[PDB]
């Protein structure tokens, strides 16, 4: 078994739109936003331009292979795999994808899509030039899929990387999940709410 | 009193939280998939926000899931 | 029957451009605009930048399947289904799609496409900094299909003046009235049906 | 015969780039610009931003079908039919398409593509803030195909009973006047329509 | 008088609205799919906007659809 | 033989990326920039926004057909033919294509792609508000292919068309070719250097 | 053997996403940024708009052919070959590709993709209007692939600014590509990545 | 005198417009598809714009289409 | 003392740099592919940055690679 | 003296231009496809720009192409 023949497996027999069901058991999605650089801020219009890595993760077991005397990890394209239909509820602009649309896939069926992203956002910008700083809410969750099909769970100090060279500096990021029930269907359209506390630099 | 808690399907043990309650309200996500409902139990019947629609009761499991 | 095999049904046997006809009976499209956030406004050029969920809905009965001991709902892509050719008549800019292009499809043949949208619009912006506020007309309806092919009807549950509409916009919403408009043209059976949404709004003061 | 089986006819047997020739007889193209909204104007740079419906029309007779006990009109996509290679000679920017790219096709072989368009244009803007108003020339015609392959003809109507009530500008008079021009090689003449947009500011 | 109402195909009962009318005018949507027509009945023959084209009459169903 | 059957020939048997070689003989590409409209100028950042027709031309002989009792000329799409990999060396922005991506193809194997283009360019803008005017260099040539694979040769009253309605007016355009040898391969990466002399209108 | 038949070889039997492995031996990628033109600079937002040729290069040996009585070099499209999943870590905007997406491929299996690129970047702009000038860091490296799959080496001396546009608002002082190997806490070795150092300043 | 008029292929009746004329000039659309030509008849030989290229004559149909 | 040096897999000869060390810290690239680790040897046990996590030792090859 | 002229592959007749010369310099297009080289003949050995790399000589065809 070689790299090529592994991608042959995945590309040919895995199905971009067939959500990897294990009967009545959701797809365990582990999300995180790691915030890289805060660009444009407009206190007046409560508009932020931001850039972050939507560190996304899941378990698609069908892919899995026998890695014993073979490569443990390979890098697949997004176009040939299943992907969460995640969506920033309070989004202004489309996703501007920077890195190549590829995900890493381990032999055990683990999948690592973490793209770099530029996107604008309507959020609480009120209080930027303070010591407390503005606290900026970004809701994101699946658009179509609900809990028992997809479950989202947020899993460091989040300033060690965040650009040393932005007009702004990060104070504290708290990813706090939010389960919500609607009046028809089994359970609840799960969605993560990330809380970006930040402020303008000194200067 | 045992009341159906959300977002769980199942019934749970409230030693006298004296009510099972059924909040129901229409949001934006609502004309398709319906009013939001948070079920649960509590000490007394809750305050009412305007337009919010309520249903209190006292039978062991008296507030279950509808379809509306 | 499993999720995969249902998408296999739909993808392979349903036809993106074949309007789901049931002879002489249109396709019942239920539309709504749920307004999310008012961005840019220019009283001078009667130009609005807005963001809204084009809550769209219909009945494609061919898709339907036997759900008894099987999943009641699945999520399909737009590319593999038939879609209304709806269009904002007084549109300035193209549709900027935010969410994934997917629609929900129930077993009974009901179809739920509600995309999030950013689009600019020429409309009556006259009267923004007032108590009355500006009333902003947005006409939308099928471009090519007429009534007896596609019928559009707005629902209106007096659904919260603005319980969701962003708390965080420069503006606040007063009242939205979707009021349909049937209009006959001088050739063909009936009338190119089209919905006219009425967005009354103002500045944050 | 049903809707589906008509589109099956058209999509499968009609050829996007095969100009529907009827030997030595061109393709009768009927064009019109119906002006919707004048957006940006710059007297200094003779630049206009405009929006219009390129009311296009033609006769592709291969498509035609037996409509007797069948649907007289269906809507086809642009991608699956032949289209005029029309082009605005004095165009600044590319075509910003608003509506869905679909055209209506009648059983008798008549074809109605009328897209909504945003496009910028270099033209005579000299004289906007006058009673007479600026007269703005927009030339358009096939790029590659000449007269005996494609003929373009412009066409009653109150051109500005629709034109947005809500523009910074108001329309005075539109005259579509065709222009046939011969070149020094080939049988005849690369035909092209010249639309004349007289317009002015609002009080 | 029974006159053909729009946008319905069908004829409807006007106890003396004394006219069946046929408004016809060319808009922007018009060079393809035609003049707009709003048919109906009324008390008297309507006012005429300039360019608008009219046809009043008094026979039970005298104003139907052309092409 | 009819129009359809000619496009059936070309589309099905011609190969978008197979450079029409006639052994050791390059592909004779005849290029020209016909400048249409000068839009944005910034003397301070030596940035020009311009629009021109990249009048491009060549000989692909495989296409050729028997036109005797048949149509002399047809219009093919770019997607189905081979194209020069030409490139503006001092380009700032991508090609904004205005016209439909189609080329005219004659029976004798001659190919006429002339697209309308908007593109920005880093060049000598120094001297716009003068009588002499700024002289603006735009270098263009194949990116990958060299001389013995593709040869580029510049071929009117250059400003009888150029928009009467621009902020600027054209003085003189000189296309002067430039052959240059590199230290490995048979010969020389050929490239055309167009010289746009222009100025501010009154 | 003719040009056509060579592209028939490569297009049909080479695989865009199958990283050219030679067992436990990485793919030798040789990278360089040749800086062409510095456009927009904003000392306040530490934002640069720049344009450069991402001189990329590698060894795909499967492609190789018998060139003896046949053409030494052909030009292939990017779509039909394998490509490095390289990525500018401190990137703001997507890649604006100017030239045609084509790479040169030699008979010996050598592959030359050098695109012209416009991209914005968050970097140390602090110190533009100085004699010393601002020193602008741009990190780039594979996003998915690590060392023993892909190795990146800047293989430079060069006077990089004999070409750099004579006509920019800025002028280049000195460019140093200095590689940086970094180990992470799971996997055999280290996600290799190049750090280019663009020292530059304002003209008069 | 009968002279070939443009943009028509054919000859037409000019009772003494004394000349058949052949204007020919290079524009921008020109290096591919050629100089523009407007043929026709007139009272007298026309004025010459600078660079514009002319050909007058007096044979019944003396000014036809070229290919060069 | 022979200690495992980074980014090499292998052990190398430090005549008394008295310690094998194991720096481990969580960055941004970290929640997937793990803490960064720079292994090596040195004269004395290093200074500690706040949050940085250490492991010194003195057995010939005592600081090797962990797995997760 | 007959010297190899550029960009032609071939040798040409310089009645005493006394030198065959080999300019070689690294530009931007250089790390891939190499130093630029303009070959030719001249009256005397040329002036040297800084970094530019030269090679003069006097054998009939003494300045030919290298391979890398």
């Amino acid at each position: 078994l070689d790299r090529a023949d592994i991608l042959y497996n995945i590309r040919q027999t895995s199905r971009p739109d067939v959500i990897p069901t294990q009967r009545d058991r959701p797809v365990a999605v582990s999300v995180s936003l790691k915030f890289i650089n805060i660009l444009e801020v407009n206190e007046i219009t409560n508009e932020v331009d931001v850039v972050f890595w939507q560190q996304t993760t899941w378990s698609d077991r069908t892919l899995a292979w026998n890695s014993s005397h073979s490569p443990d990890q390979v890098s697949v394209p997004i176009s040939s795999l299943w992907v969460p239909d995640l969506a920033a509820y309070n989004a202004i602009s489309k996703p501007e994808v920077l890195t190549p649309q590829l995900a890493r896939v381990v032999s055990d069926g683990e999948v690592l899509y973490m793209p770099s992203i530029r996107q604008r956002f309507s959020c609480d910008v009120s209080g930027v030039d303070t010591e407390s700083g503005a606290t900026c809410r970004i809701k994101i969750g699946s658009w179509t899929h609900h809990s028992r099909e997809i479950s989202v769970d947020p899993t460091s100090d989040d300033s060690e990387y965040f650009s040393q060279y932005s007009r702004f500096e990060i104070l504290d990021v708290t990813q706090k999940k939010n389960s919500v029930t609607y009046s028809c269907c089994p359970e609840a359209y799960e969605d993560v709410e990330v809380s970006l506390n930040f402020r303008k630099k000194g200067r | 009193i045992r009341c159906f808690i959300t977002p769980d399907i199942t019934s749970k043990d409230c030693p006298n939280g004296h009510v099972c309650y059924t909040k129901t309200w229409c949001d934006a996500f609502c004309s398709i998939r319906g009013k939001r409902v948070d079920l649960g139990c509590a000490a007394t019947c809750p305050t009412v926000k305007t337009g919010v629609d309520i249903q209190c009761c006292s039978t062991d499991n008296c507030n279950p899931f509808p379809t509306r």
